[PDB]
């Protein structure tokens, strides 16, 4: 079976490239504005380093 | 016994700039090549 003609279909692909960038501050999410907090929360800054 | 000061010429207090002194040992414990993060009654720098 050989064609004898031929269409020209245009396909629609979508792909997602990147997502929103996002920052987290440790200190104002977990110690909100309280100074007792953010003092109990120096020991444990390596962690947010991360 | 006490006596006052009377030959007093006095102006107003001079104000300098503190170039980051005022540190201290926070603790009695041997540290070497290490950075530590204390936060304690400090003079702020300048
Ligand atoms: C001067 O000395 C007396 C006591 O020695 C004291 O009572 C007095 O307050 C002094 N003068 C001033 C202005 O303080």
């Amino acid at each position: 079976a050989i064609p004898t003609n031929f269409t020209i279909s245009v396909t629609t692909e979508i792909l997602p490239v990147s997502m929103t960038k996002t920052s987290v501050d440790c200190t104002m999410y977990i110690c909100g504005d309280s100074t007792e907090c953010s003092n109990l929360l120096l020991q444990y800054g390596s962690f947010c380093t991360q | 016994q006490c006596v006052n000061l009377t030959t007093r010429t006095q102006l107003p207090p001079a104000y300098t700039n503190s170039f980051t002194r005022g540190v201290y040992y926070p603790d009695k414990v041997f540290r070497s090549s290490v950075l530590h993060s204390t936060q304690d009654l400090f003079l702020p720098f300048f």
